[PDB]
């Protein structure tokens, strides 16, 4: 059957996308310190295929570590706009899920998900090293989930 | 049987850049306390296809800001000329026996500047264009001083000939003579190829990516492959100079594997060198070049001009 | 003589890789009207036949041309054989 | 470990060594079993022209010794 | 109390003037950053392999809530 | 053909000078005269001489390097200007590509074409020398001379280049 | 001929691949994706806009230094004539004249970036 | 690349933290200390606590 081929076509490409996450580096408060420690020797997200790249253009996934401010926001969505899909934005911590401590205040948003879509919630204030890693790689297994081309072909 | 014999040099040599991406992101975690790709393929051995396969089925954009003819042209100039810096290369027996090659590489080596002064102004980002302007500098750094220092080793073998290098270096390395030029010629080549510390026209923390700022998917994927390209080509062309292996022509494997072992501990002092040093200034390099190196360059190429003469060891012209 | 190495040492010291340079060009400018081996770089450039020995005309009166080249006559490579 | 980085470099040594492997062999493989001609001068040029004529095959790696003169 | 951290003298004697002409001409000081690095590629690397191994916690740990049962 | 092989070269050697002489963004003009200087690397290299035609591509790398570093300085303007930007860029432009067709279509028919000079159009190969040099280029060891037999050449131009260095900091020196 | 193939079979991969990767990926574009890059805040003033160059007075200096490549890179011919006594006195004259050049730049402030 | 002017305009991590511990009891308002030097989070409490 030829949904058989596409499908393992889709498995090539699926492989190519979760293998290679390419996180752009951007951090916004507490959050990214232990983003940094995701990186560190003891975690070594290099060691499943993440790379930090500083250009949006050059991004596959942005991880919103910290909290957003109004002044903040129009900038973030910016750099979200500017990444090539497929793109995928990982929430971490509980500034950038809902709010978080400072969900009353004047100057921040109560959620990241009001200006960018997300895929994955990490929770914790702040999550550790082990479980932001833990969120990439759920975000790895929903990219294995993708069946773009099994929807294509049944159009 | 010529379009094979280059197939059978291009298609390796991409198969090598993809494998340096691997042993660089392997080398430079260990030497930070790290493993490094270990989880895509055993030992990360399919992370190169991984990479290569997510940015050819990408997106690729162009800035509307941008001039679209140089901004597609320049990722072609960087690959192409890339490439071409590899036919005249003696392993042991050249694609292309150039009698000029040391002048041809010279020329191509400039030439593929402009892939990164076009690919910046193309452009028309601020980043790209300081990213640009800072490969302006760095190639009046290291231009003037790298081709003295390549007249001053040529003075002993007798021509611009690459494979008359392996004749010059059969009884004994020309590093032995010329160490004081092979340190300076080391240190070009990675000012050449925009190699930490020297790597400015990128300079991730300063320029977030530099020339190549805007460029995404597969036309930054050529950017790169060029890139790492340049850097065994380069040690390759430090080996012949510098490390010449002995020719058997009834053996010319021998010669590969030997000489093929050389260009490697030389590609991975490009890694070692990366993960411990900071970056200069692209202004300190400049003066490092200029103040440092071109004073010595002149002085050990009047001294190479008259030592042959003063020994009667003035090599052949053919 | 107490000044003149008291401003080498303080180059040395500010300055040590202007001081090779100096010392390196210095070198290249002296040697070769001091080595003995200066004039063999001019006869082996000499003895190399880039072109054809044009025979002349033996017109009966040129003892010191050889006939053949296997002759005692003409210069000779001895000197170089064993240089 | 640090030999879990070797691998890799076998790759990449391997790929290295294909490029002069497979000159030699080929330059052997269209001349005739010998080194390719090198040509740098033009004298050496006119000789391998002139080879090509004494072949009879218009091949100039298609040498003809002593049973070629009678 | 306290102490000065980059106040000091270099010895002006010839030796040591030599020293430092050594180390800038030959880059001593710059291979002794060579040799710490290359140390590092042979000490084993600190990475847990996760999901397979976590790092370890304590009882006081503060993770998600849950609501008890006598 | 590859007979023509450098009547081919001059036809895109000319072109590129069509394109820097229509004045664009030097940027576009110094692309033009990186063209122009590879080709004539080319021709010159087709006549036996190699160093020569290696020598004036590598030397215009250089020059074209800094003015590019240049241009982005001192001769830039919001919209730099293509080919296809300016009625006076673009005519010129159009101009000198029709006026090398022209050349190029009575060269190639007639194979005569008389404009100031007598052009013959038989091939550039029917000029070549049909005998053979001896063991060295003739271009190397001419050029190899300029320190046996020009001494009064390196002199004056030994003696230029030092002036000049002197003569730029002068005029670049203000206030 | 050898070097014309070699010549354009590097080009013509290096153009298939800029061709696959406009044309294999999907495309989504939109004014916000494309505008220029300047860290998520929109420029201020054209990127076209002039860019002082700082080190202007030794880019004309390379010029004037990159032809003595050209004078200087004949001398492993040169240094195979019968007049070595005059080749070498006329190789190390043109070098000595290029270190005065680099001497005098360099002591009267030539080498040092404008401010 | 030589700097005329620096302009940091910052408050793009201003959350009202001032204005929040004023909703507070002084326990409440501890952890909010946590959060401004998140690199010395122990000597953040230190100081209110000994204000405190
Ligand atoms: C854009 C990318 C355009 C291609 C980049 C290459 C630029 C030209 C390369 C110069 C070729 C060369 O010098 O080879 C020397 C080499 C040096 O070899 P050689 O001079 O030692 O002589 C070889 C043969 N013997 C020794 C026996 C005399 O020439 C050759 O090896 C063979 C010459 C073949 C004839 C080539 C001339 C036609 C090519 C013209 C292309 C011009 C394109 C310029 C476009 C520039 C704009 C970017
Ligand atoms: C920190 C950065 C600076 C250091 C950079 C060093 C990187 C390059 C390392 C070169 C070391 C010398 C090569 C040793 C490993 C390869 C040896 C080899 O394969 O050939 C056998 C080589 C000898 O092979 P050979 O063919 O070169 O013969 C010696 C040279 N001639 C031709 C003159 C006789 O053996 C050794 O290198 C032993 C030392
Ligand atoms: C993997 C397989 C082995 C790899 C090769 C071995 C590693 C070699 C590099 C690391 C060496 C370890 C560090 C070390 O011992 O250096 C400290 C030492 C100590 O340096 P220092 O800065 O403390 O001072 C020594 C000199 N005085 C006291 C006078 C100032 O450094 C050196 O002595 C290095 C000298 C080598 C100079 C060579 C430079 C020219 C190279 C030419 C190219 C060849
Ligand atoms: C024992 C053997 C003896 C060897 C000779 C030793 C004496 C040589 C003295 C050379 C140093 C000259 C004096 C000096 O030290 O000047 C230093 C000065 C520093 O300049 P800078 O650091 O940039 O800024 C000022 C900060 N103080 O630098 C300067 O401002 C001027 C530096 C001059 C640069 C000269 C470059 C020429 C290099 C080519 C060398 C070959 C010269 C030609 C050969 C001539 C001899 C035949
Ligand atoms: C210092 C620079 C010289 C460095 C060494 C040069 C290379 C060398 O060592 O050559 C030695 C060579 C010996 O001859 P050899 O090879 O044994 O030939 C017999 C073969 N059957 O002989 C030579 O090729 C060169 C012999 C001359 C030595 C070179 C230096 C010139 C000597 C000048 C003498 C004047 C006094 C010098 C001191 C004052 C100068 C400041
Ligand atoms: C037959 C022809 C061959 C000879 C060629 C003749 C030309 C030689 C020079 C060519 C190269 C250009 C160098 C000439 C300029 C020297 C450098 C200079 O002028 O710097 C000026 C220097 C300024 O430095 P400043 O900032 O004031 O602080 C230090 C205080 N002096 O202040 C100074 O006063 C400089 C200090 C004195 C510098 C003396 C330089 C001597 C150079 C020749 C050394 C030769 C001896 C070495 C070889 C011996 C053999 C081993
Ligand atoms: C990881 C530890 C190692 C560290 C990295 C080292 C880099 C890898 C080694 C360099 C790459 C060499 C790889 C190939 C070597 C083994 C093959 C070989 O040596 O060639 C054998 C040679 C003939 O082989 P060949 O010409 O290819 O056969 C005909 C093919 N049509 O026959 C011979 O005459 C030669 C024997
Ligand atoms: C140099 C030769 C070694 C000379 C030496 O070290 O002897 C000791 C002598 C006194 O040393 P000191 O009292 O500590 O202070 C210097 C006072 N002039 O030291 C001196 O007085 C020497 C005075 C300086 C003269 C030389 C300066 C030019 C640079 C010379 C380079 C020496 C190193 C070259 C490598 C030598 C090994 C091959
Ligand atoms: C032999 C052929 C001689 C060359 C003739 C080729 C035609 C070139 C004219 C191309 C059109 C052009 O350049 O514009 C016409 C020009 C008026 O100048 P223009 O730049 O158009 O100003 C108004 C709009 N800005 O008007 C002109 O300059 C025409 C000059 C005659
Ligand atoms: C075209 C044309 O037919 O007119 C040419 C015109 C008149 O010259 P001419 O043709 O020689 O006189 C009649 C003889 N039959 O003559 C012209 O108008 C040609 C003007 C060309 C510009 C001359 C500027 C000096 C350049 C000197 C280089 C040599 C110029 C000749 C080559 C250019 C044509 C390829
Ligand atoms: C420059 C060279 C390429 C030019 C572009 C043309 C090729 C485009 C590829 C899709 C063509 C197509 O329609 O693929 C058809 C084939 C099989 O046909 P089918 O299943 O019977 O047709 C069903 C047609 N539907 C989908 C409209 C219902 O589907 C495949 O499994 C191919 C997918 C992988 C292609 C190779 C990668
Ligand atoms: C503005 C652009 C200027 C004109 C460009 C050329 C095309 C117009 C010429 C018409 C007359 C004609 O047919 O001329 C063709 C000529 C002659 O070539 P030939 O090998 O003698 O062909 C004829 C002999 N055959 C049949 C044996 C092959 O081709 C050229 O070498 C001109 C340059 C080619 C274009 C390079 C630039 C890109
Ligand atoms: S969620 Fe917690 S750690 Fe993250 S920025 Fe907010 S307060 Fe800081």
């Amino acid at each position: 059957r030829g949904e058989y081929v596409v499908a393992k076509l889709d498995d090539l490409i699926n492989w190519a996308r979760r293998s290679s996450l390419w996180p752009m580096t951007f951090g916004l408060a507490c959050c990214a310190v232990e983003m940094m420690h995701m990186a560190a020797p003891r975690y070594d997200m290099d060691r499943f295929g993440v790379v930090f790249r500083a250009s949006p253009r050059q991004s596959d996934v942005m991880i919103v570590a910290g909290t957003l401010t109004n002044k903040m926001a129009p900038a973030l969505r910016k750099v979200y706009d500017q990444m090539p899909e497929p793109r995928y934005v990982v929430s971490m911590g509980s500034c950038a899920n809902g709010g978080g401590y400072y969900h009353y205040s004047y100057s921040v948003v109560r959620g990241c998900d009001r200006i960018v879509p997300v895929d994955i919630y990490v929770p914790g204030c702040p999550p550790t090293a082990e479980a932001l890693l833990y969120g990439i790689l759920q975000l790895q297994k929903k990219i294995k989930r993708e069946k773009r081309l099994r929807i294509w072909y049944r159009r | 049987m010529f379009m094979i014999n280059i197939l059978m040099l291009i298609i390796p040599i991409l198969l090598a850049v993809a494998f340096l991406t691997l042993v660089e992101r392997k080398v430079l975690g260990y030497m930070q306390l790290r493993k490094g790709p270990n989880v895509v393929g055993p030992y990360g051995l399919l992370q190169p296809i991984a990479d290569a396969i997510k940015l050819f089925i990408k997106e690729p954009l162009r800035p509307a800001t941008s001039s679209a003819s140089m901004f597609i042209l320049a990722p072609i100039m960087a690959l192409g000329l890339a490439l071409t810096m590899w036919i005249p290369l003696p392993m042991p027996y050249p694609l292309i026996n150039m009698n000029l090659g040391v002048l041809f590489m010279l020329a191509m080596s400039s030439l593929a500047v402009y892939s990164i002064l076009w690919s910046g102004w193309a452009s028309n980002s601020k980043y790209a264009l300081i990213g640009a302007l800072r490969a302006v500098a760095q190639t009046i750094s290291y231009e003037v001083t790298l081709a003295i220092i390549l007249l001053s080793v040529l003075l002993m073998s007798g021509s611009f000939t690459l494979s008359t290098l392996i004749t010059t270096q059969e009884q004994m390395w020309l590093i032995l003579p010329a160490w004081p030029l092979a340190m300076m010629w080391f240190i070009s080549t990675l000012a050449e190829t925009n190699r930490a510390p020297f790597d400015l026209t990128e300079g991730e923390s300063e320029l977030v990516s530099g020339f190549n700022v805007e460029y995404a998917a597969g036309p930054f994927a050529l950017f790169f492959m060029a890139e790492y390209a340049n850097i065994i080509m380069m040690n390759i062309f430090t080996a012949i100079l510098f490390l010449g292996t002995s020719h058997n022509p009834h053996m010319p494997e021998l010669y590969t594997i030997n000489f093929t072992i050389k260009s490697l501990l030389l590609t991975m002092s490009f890694l070692w060198i990366r993960a411990s040093y900071p970056r200069f200034r692209y202004d300190q390099l400049m003066h490092l070049l200029w103040k440092n190196f071109l004073p010595l360059t002149l002085a050990l190429c009047m001294w190479h001009v008259s030592l042959p003469i003063l020994t009667s060891g003035i090599p052949p012209q053919t | 003589a107490e000044r003149v190495a008291a401003f080498l040492k303080n180059v040395w010291a500010k300055e040590p890789v202007l001081v090779a340079s100096f010392a390196i060009a210095g070198l290249a400018v002296i040697l070769p009207t001091l080595s003995p081996y200066t004039k063999y770089s001019l006869m082996i450039n000499r003895a190399t036949p880039y072109n054809y020995p044009v025979p002349l005309r033996d017109d009966g009166n040129m003892p010191d041309v050889p006939s053949h080249p296997q002759d005692p006559q003409g210069p000779s490579l001895e000197w170089l054989k064993r240089l | 470990m640090w030999f879990e980085v070797l691998p890799g470099i076998a790759v990449m040594g391997v790929c290295l060594f294909i490029p002069g492997m497979a000159t030699a062999r080929i330059h052997r493989f269209s001349n005739g079993g010998k080194e390719k001609r090198v040509a740098h001068y033009p004298y050496q040029w006119y000789l391998m022209e002139r080879d090509r004529r004494v072949s009879g095959v218009n091949r100039s790696y298609v040498s003809k010794g002593l049973e070629n003169i009678d | 109390t306290y102490k000065y951290v980059n106040l000091r003298e270099p010895s002006m004697d010839m030796k040591s003037v030599t020293d430092r002409a050594a180390q800038t001409l030959l880059w001593t000081e710059l291979i002794r950053g060579l040799g710490m690095t290359l140390s590092y590629l042979f000490r084993e690397p600190a990475t847990i392999n996760y999901p397979f191994e976590k790092g370890p916690l304590s009882p006081r740990f503060r993770g998600e809530h849950a609501l008890r049962r006598y | 053909m590859m007979l023509y092989i450098v009547f081919i070269l001059s036809v895109i050697f000319v072109m590129g000078f069509v394109g820097f002489s229509s004045k664009p963004s030097p940027i576009y003009g110094g692309l033009g005269l990186i063209v122009s200087g590879g080709v004539g690397c080319g021709i010159v290299l087709n006549f036996g001489g190699s160093f020569l035609g290696l020598m004036v591509f590598l030397i215009y790398l250089g020059g074209m390097m800094v003015v590019f570093g240049y241009t982005t300085a001192m001769a830039t303007e919001q919209y730099p200007e293509i080919w296809l930007s300016n009625k006076a860029v673009l005519g010129a432009f159009v101009t000198g590509l029709l006026m090398e067709f022209f050349m190029v279509y009575y060269v190639l028919k007639d194979k005569e074409v008389e404009v100031v000079f007598e052009f013959n159009g038989l091939g550039d190969w029917v000029i070549y020398d049909t005998g053979d040099s001896g063991f060295f280029s003739e271009e190397a060891m001419g050029i190899a001379a300029l320190y046996s037999y020009g001494t009064w050449l390196v002199i004056v131009t030994g003696w230029s280049l030092l002036i000049g260095v002197v003569v730029i900091m002068e005029i670049t020196r203000g206030n | 001929m050898n070097l014309m193939l070699a010549l354009l079979t590097n080009f013509t991969l290096a153009t298939l691949l800029v061709i696959i990767a406009f044309w294999l990926p999907q495309l989504n574009v939109y004014s916000e994706k494309t505008s220029p890059y300047e860290c998520g805040f929109d420029p201020m003033g054209s990127a076209r806009l002039p860019f002082s160059m700082k080190f202007f007075l030794v880019a004309i200096t390379f010029l004037l230094f990159d032809l003595e490549i050209a004078l200087l890179l004949p001398l492993p011919w040169a240094s195979q004539t019968a007049n070595l006594n005059t080749m070498l006195t006329m190789a190390l004259f043109l070098i000595i004249l290029l270190a005065v050049s680099l001497a005098y730049e360099w002591t009267q402030k030539g080498l040092e970036w404008t401010e | 690349e030589m700097v005329r002017k620096c302009d940091p305009h910052i408050g793009l991590l201003h959350r009202g933290t001032e204005k929040l511990i004023e909703y507070k009891t002084y326990l409440q308002a501890l952890p909010y200390f946590d959060r401004l030097d998140y690199v010395s989070m122990m000597c953040n409490e230190q100081a209110y606590s000994l204000a405190v």
